[PDB]
């Protein structure tokens, strides 16, 4: 049915000054019967609309820097940055035009690269106050790693537990390149009181092995 | 190129309607279409139709059609979406985008949140620092934010004296259909006991406002 356009890779971490390459696959031909292709490629920025950066496959957009330009086939394509600069980094997104009903791409995210860092991991028990609510979460904190690829698992009196937390990762640091996240798990409070040893451990590609952090009520 | 002014956030029950605008603006003699898209966290973005200003000539996404009318006021050249029998589905970013031979612009957005719950302030309790929360020197300590509608909350430290090494966490939406986050600091390790950590909370749809001390 519609038109499926992938994009490669999903995440691309580059150092300023880096050239860079995103390419777009489409599942049919993007030539129009009037000759154009219509393959069209946007940047996003956190907290803001996408903005045109190359239109009908290698057309510059007005106020668009010299350093993006666009080429390909009538279903392969390949928006280049000749070199990354900082107001650069978002997520891409390919779209086309040519056939009804119009589609986008999943999107690759375009992010600094750096040396990886693991995470400081730090674990708060439940405050006397909201355990007084009826409620009892337990926080886990990741602090200023790299990359952003981490896993974090609960246990509970050794039971591993499964769909009882959320986690939040904060956007790339401007200074550092680091991420951090929150794992949060929640329980009833008569949940949690039933139980001694609260634990996460964290796995990350910076650490040698996995790391627990854990606390005993 | 045409500029774009859209309408404000909507928040409305499942099951209800809203009507989005869009305000179109230029001195161009270019031929022109304007355009609405989805943003969603479950689908991306996702083309909805497009209406020709000149004639309100509309063309659909199979999808949305009968979800989405698309109209145009000629006069006030406002562009206008709107959308019927709302579901969390429907829950999502909607822009307002031109096109012409030469480029496009979109509007800004308008955030549509289709939800069952009612206003209520959060809840603010500390994440207090410890040998748990400690690396050398480091402490970290924090505040949870918890079983908010609508978004957004604000935090800041020490009525915003300290910014440095603040991480406010993007917020989660709870099975509750409530929001919760987290809001950290690292700072000195000796300071803990001497300096005071206070996190001001403040969730300005419902009037709530909070400054928490953290502590050992």
């Amino acid at each position: 049915s519609d038109i499926e356009l992938t994009q490669s890779p999903l995440s691309l971490p580059v150092s300023l000054g880096d050239q860079a390459s995103i390419s777009c696959t489409s599942s049919q031909s993007l030539l129009h019967s009037n000759g154009d292709t219509y393959l069209h490629w946007y940047l996003q920025k956190p907290g803001q609309s996408p903005k045109l950066l190359i239109y009908t496959l290698s057309n510059r957009f007005s106020g668009v820097p010299d350093r993006f330009s666009g080429s390909g086939s009538g279903t392969d394509f390949t928006l280049k940055i000749s070199r990354v600069e900082a107001a650069d980094l978002g997520i891409y997104f390919c779209s086309q035009t040519t056939h009804v009903p119009y589609t986008f791409g999943g999107g690759t995210k375009l992010e600094i690269k750096r040396a990886d860092a693991a995470p400081s991991v730090f674990i708060f028990p439940p405050s006397d106050e909201q355990l007084k609510s009826g409620t009892a979460s337990v926080v886990c904190l990741l602090n200023n790693f790299y990359p952003r690829e981490a896993k974090v698992q609960w246990k509970v009196d050794n039971a591993l537990q499964s769909g009882n937390s959320q986690e939040s990762v904060t956007e790339q640091d401007s200074k550092d390149s680091t991420y951090s996240l929150s794992s949060t798990l929640t329980l009833s409070k008569a949940d949690y009181e039933k139980h001694k040893v609260y634990a996460c451990e964290v796995t990350h590609q910076g650490l040698s092995s996995p790391v627990t952090k854990s606390f005993n009520r | 190129q045409v500029k774009l002014q859209q309408s404000g956030a909507e928040f409305v029950k499942a099951g209800a309607s809203v009507k989005l605008s869009c305000k179109t603006s230029g001195y161009t003699f270019n031929n022109y279409w304007i355009h609405w898209v989805k943003q969603s966290p479950g689908q991306g973005l996702e083309w909805i139709g497009e209406i020709d200003p000149s004639d309100g000539y509309s063309n659909y996404n199979q999808k949305f059609k009968g979800k989405a009318t698309l109209t145009v006021d000629k006069s006030s050249s406002t562009a206008y979406m709107h959308l019927n029998s709302l579901t969390s589905e429907d829950s999502a970013v909607y822009y307002c985008t031109s096109s012409t031979s030469v480029g496009g612009s979109w509007g800004q957005g308008t955030t549509v949140t289709v939800s069952s719950a009612s206003t209520k302030g959060p809840s603010v309790f500390p994440l207090a620092p410890s040998s748990k929360s400690t690396s050398g020197g480091t402490a970290a300590l924090g505040c949870l934010v918890k079983d908010y509608f609508p978004e957004p909350v604000t935090v800041s430290w020490n009525s915003g004296a300290l910014t440095s090494g603040v991480h406010t966490f993007p917020a989660v939406l709870q099975s509750s259909g409530l929001y919760s986050l987290s809001s950290v600091v690292t700072v000195p390790s000796s300071s803990l006991g001497t300096q005071t950590y206070i996190c001001n909370v403040n969730h300005k749809p419902s009037n709530t406002k909070v400054d928490k001390k953290v502590e050992p």
